[PDB]
């Protein structure tokens, strides 16, 4: 009962938590040009408030939020100081030396750097702790469907998806067992030096790629028993349910579109 | 009845100088009868359990189930009526969900959502496993995945459960469930089955032993006359039922008891007719 | 371009659709037995895409490397954009022209290597993550092409021993049959 | 040589238990139905640590306050098989592969290779095998091969788990009367976890009972196997011939004692048939 979906998610009840799948993939995708378009300080504004309105609406704690920040925060110091050390002149300067400029152009742009880095990780990590993993396949399979005009087989990556998905817990638990009882026979897992670390590896690689194929082999002749063809002629089974939900979501967003687009410095 | 399954000079080759496998394998099947496969490992047994549903492609011979003979262009059609389970429990599943897997074989043959649902419910509820629907794969007792697999290829409604190694993997009280509910599916539905074993319960309940080595036909008898060949029975590929134990064991010690095999109830007479008596 | 692979081809047999997807599983999971530290980071995942290209061909290897990005990188964390798709696909299609169903040799090997690094993994990813990121460029390459330089001997190394290995040869004896 | 006095660790609280077990003798875990608990094994080895008190195992005694540093000794003392031993196999050849352990550890190569030879003879096979390759190689002989690499450590106590999984009826007697075999003759101390009772019944000196982590018997198999409702209430079982003694005695015979394998109620039956005549 205890369940352990891959990876992070939580299974918090609220507004965000319900709606499809396909709605978040949508707007995810469309909120990094909505960010390129604006520019000036009553962009900013109008965007903080559509952010911060969507994320105050989901019940999720704010640390969580802060954890995905934390593997990127070299690149937003680098990028801070380097351009807050080698930038454009223009203003009162408050101490200059070399190279080193400190003006209000610093302030402003600064703010803008840091402002619109925290938006985008903001709508990055809500997406990942917004849906069951689960779903994001089928929603992409689904939003992949139109290019079947092109004649790029999109039914066979869904089937091919959905194998995956499904596979990678047991691979990950067949990792465990190799570990344990290789380390039965002694072989340090982690200890000595960089090259000790990664000479002992290979008896964690060789053995996991054997059994991955002798799995793969018998799940293909068990599934061409029960008759799987080809692909595209297959009806399906899990659907979506496009609700109300998400037309007054999209509705909202394409206001605040409008809004960006009229306000923005021309 | 009309044979089922004909099968006659069966002669193949997985590997081109490779032994001989298969040699000649001629039988033949009624309807609604249980079957018997055993023979010592490395004799080949499975090779034919693959080749009955059109698997392996063979040159020399030709099978028939329902009529139809077997081609390299009616396969497709042969497959409907042939259903069969594997020797794993954990490399069956092709589906994120129980309920995933059992609808698997029915969105397999194109058919119509609205009249899914139904057949699924009952499907799962005709195996009680329906509190486990929506659980995850990777979290059900070994012999559950069996029991699900079961039910969804109860679900495709075939005709013969070619009935492949599927009780060495588990544990003794899922081999007893499982036995029982294959009784119970084929007292209901009338579904004859084969299975290939190397455990004495299944063979008890079969009605017919067609041993196998060195791909040929050694034998054929029915359980009774096949449960007698004292320690031969080991290397035959079965364990000795407890019977057979004592049947053995009081001969050494210098006693004989009768010939003929007997279950439990008629050991249990006999030795309390004859000592009681004195 | 020795080769030109299948626009359209007919349909694969159930065998090399289920590797591909226990290869993208794998490919999945490597990402947590990972070496290295917050700055400096040394992964494994190069080192699958290499193998699907050297089996399956040009195509699948494409499609492949794209739908795992894609689908790693919504589940992961972080930002989503297609930049790193294109580079993805990119270094696939490279790896593919430059090894598949050619003799493993040593000089294919270097070649391949030193033009997927130094094309891909600086120039794209970096003016990507100019773009994305408003980092300054001419500043930011030399910094990422050290640590390019510095790493890609020993994915030339990796790779060679992962293509020679035994089981990967007693693999391809009962896939390509 | 393993001793225990209410001091081992007490997720929900294992009580503290006391035990012993002498040397040469034949432990047998009759385990939780459910689950092995491989974990409950790894009590004491491996990661998971033990606490509340003291134990001794040999030359080495595990403090209450001992750290994974004094481990080490240990994994050169036990030796374990998991289950299904055939999915360790990654070396070029089987020489190789059997010496991985003792090259580890730390020895001299061709010493190393040295003993090769012998543990694999021990097991029963060829030397023509030793320069195959192990995928290459049937299903039993990839299982006998790993038990050789494992048996290389010349360990003293030995941990072995479903041994006779995914076998046939020979390859399971054979295998069993090769670890008897070992037993009678190299005196090592094997401790067994499974779920058949006839091996247990006749290949055993002292059996245990755990129920979802709870030694709550120990002893002989003959005081254990006597008290029939007891272990319905865990699931558990009795050998088939406890059921034919059984279905005896309520027709209207007595023994002395419970018969637990067919050949003591044999005996039994020879004796008092002959007694009447």
């Amino acid at each position: 009962m205890s369940n352990f979906i891959f990876g992070r998610y939580l299974p918090l009840d609220s507004v965000v938590h319900r709606l499809d799948p396909r709605a978040k993939l949508m707007l995810s995708f469309c909120y990094i040009i909505v960010v390129f378009l604006a520019n000036n300080i009553w962009s900013y504004a109008i965007l903080i408030a559509f952010t911060v309105g969507a994320i105050l609406s989901s019940k999720i704690s704010l640390g969580f939020f802060l954890k995905g920040i934390r593997p990127l925060l070299w690149l937003i110091v680098f990028t801070v100081v380097l351009q807050l050390l080698f930038s454009p002149a223009g203003g009162h300067t408050y101490f200059h030396w070399a190279f080193i400029n400190v003006t209000q152009d610093g302030l402003i742009n600064a703010g803008y750097i840091f402002v619109r880095f925290l938006l985008i990780i903001m709508m990055s990590t809500l997406l990942t702790l917004s849906t069951q993993p689960l779903d994001i396949a089928t929603g992409l399979a689904s939003l992949m469907k139109p290019l079947r005009w092109v004649k790029v087989p999109v039914d066979t990556l869904a089937m091919m998806l959905s194998i995956a998905l499904r596979f990678v817990p047991t691979l990950m638990d067949e990792a465990t067992k190799i570990m344990n009882a290789q380390r039965a026979r002694g072989v340090d897992f982690g200890e000595g030096g960089l090259f000790k670390q990664a000479k002992s590896l290979i008896p964690l690689m060789v053995p996991l790629f054997m059994s991955a194929f002798n799995r793969a082999e018998d799940l293909s002749t068990a599934m061409e028993a029960r008759g799987y063809q080809d692909s595209e002629h297959r009806s399906q089974y899990r659907i979506l349910t496009w609700q109300r939900r998400d037309t007054v979501t999209w509705l909202l967003f394409l206001l605040g579109f409008v809004a960006i687009l009229i306000f923005r410095h021309w | 009845t009309e044979n089922i399954i004909s099968v006659d000079h069966l002669t193949y080759q997985y590997d081109e100088n490779q032994a001989p496998a298969l040699t000649d394998v001629s039988f033949t099947v009624h309807a609604g009868e249980w079957l018997a496969i055993v023979g010592h490992n490395g004799s080949g047994k499975s090779t034919l359990a693959k080749s009955l549903d059109g698997l392996l492609p063979f040159t020399q011979g030709s099978v028939t189930v329902g009529g139809i003979t077997l081609t390299p262009e009616t396969v497709w059609q042969v497959r409907e009526q042939i259903g069969m389970i594997f020797q794993n429990p954990d490399n069956q599943f092709v589906g994120a969900t129980v309920e995933d897997d059992v609808a698997f074989g029915l969105e397999n043959r194109q058919i119509s959502r609205d009249e899914m649902v139904p057949r699924v419910q009952a499907a799962l509820a005709q195996v009680g496993m329906t509190s486990f629907a929506q659980r995850e794969p990777s979290s059900l007792s070994g012999g559950q995945k069996q029991r699900v697999a079961l039910a969804g290829i109860v679900a495709i409604a075939p005709k013969i459960l070619i009935l492949d190694e599927a009780t060495s993997m588990l544990d003794p009280q899922g081999r007893i469930e499982m036995l029982a509910i294959v009784r119970q599916l084929r007292q209901q539905q009338n579904l004859t089955v084969i299975s290939i074993t190397h455990d004495i319960d299944e063979a008890a309940s079969a009605d017919r032993v067609l041993v196998i080595d060195d791909g040929r036909l050694v034998d054929e008898a029915v359980p009774s006359q096949i449960f007698e060949r004292g320690t031969q029975l080991v290397e035959m590929g079965l364990d000795l039922p407890f019977t057979e134990k004592l049947k053995a064991a009081l001969r050494q010690r210098g006693i004989t008891p009768p010939t003929t095999y007997q279950t439990a109830a008629e050991m249990e007479e006999w030795l309390w007719q004859s000592l009681s008596n004195t | 371009m020795k080769t030109m692979a299948k626009t359209q081809l007919p349909k694969l047999d159930t065998l090399s659709m289920v590797t591909m997807g226990v290869l993208m599983a794998l490919q999945l999971v490597i990402s947590r037995f990972s070496v290295g530290n917050n700055f400096i980071k040394v992964s494994f995942t190069f080192l699958i895409v290499a193998l699907i290209a050297k089996w399956f061909g040009p195509w699948w290897g494409m499609l492949t490397a794209a739908v795992v990005d894609v689908i790693g990188t919504l589940m992961t964390g972080g930002p989503f954009f297609i930049g790193f798709t294109v580079s993805a696909v990119l270094g696939s299609l490279i790896y593919a022209v430059f090894l598949y169903r050619q003799p493993v040799s040593w000089w294919r090997v270097i070649g391949a290597s030193v033009l997927i690094a130094l094309l891909v993994n600086t120039l794209l990813n970096t003016l990507w993550v100019t773009i994305m990121y408003q980092t300054p460029f001419w500043s930011l390459l030399p910094v990422r092409a050290l640590k390019e330089l510095i790493v890609t001997p020993v994915q030339i190394v990796l790779v060679y021993l992962l293509l020679k290995s035994q089981v990967i040869q007693m693999i391809q004896a009962r896939l390509n049959k | 040589a393993i001793a225990f006095e209410h001091v081992t660790y007490t997720h929900t609280a294992l009580t503290d238990v006391s035990l012993t077990v002498p040397d040469r003798g034949y432990l047998a875990i009759i385990g939780h139905t459910g689950s092995g608990k491989s974990t409950l094994i790894q009590q004491l080895n491996a990661l998971l640590k033990p606490t509340s008190g003291t134990i001794k195992i040999d030359e080495f005694t595990i403090t209450p306050e001992t750290t994974n540093a004094a481990l080490k000794p240990l994994r050169q003392h036990v030796g374990m098989v998991f289950q299904f031993p055939e999915n360790q196999l990654f070396e070029e050849t089987v020489r190789q592969d059997i010496a991985f352990g003792p090259k580890n550890f730390g020895m001299a190569d061709a010493d190393a290779l040295a003993l090769a030879d012998e543990m694999l003879t021990t097991v029963g096979l060829d030397q023509s095998y030793a320069e195959r390759s192990p995928f290459e190689l049937s299903g039993g002989q990839m299982r006998r091969v790993a038990i050789a690499g494992v048996l290389a450590m010349q360990p003293k106590v030995l941990v072995l788990d479903e041994p006779t999984a995914g076998l046939d009826p020979q390859g399971r007697q054979e295998m069993m009367r090769l670890f008897a075999r070992l037993h009678q003759e190299q005196g090592l101390t094997i401790v067994l976890v499974t779920h058949q009772m006839e091996d247990v019944a006749q290949y055993a000196e002292q059996v245990a009972v755990m129920h979802e982590g709870r030694l709550m018997k120990f002893g002989t198999p003959a005081d254990v196997f006597s008290n029939r409702e007891w272990l319905q209430d865990h699931q558990l079982d009795v050998p088939q011939a406890a059921q034919f003694a059984r279905r005896l005695r309520d027709r209207g015979l007595t023994f002395p004692k419970q018969p637990l394998t067919a050949d003591q109620l044999a005996d039994y039956l020879a004796q008092q048939w002959a007694q009447r005549g």
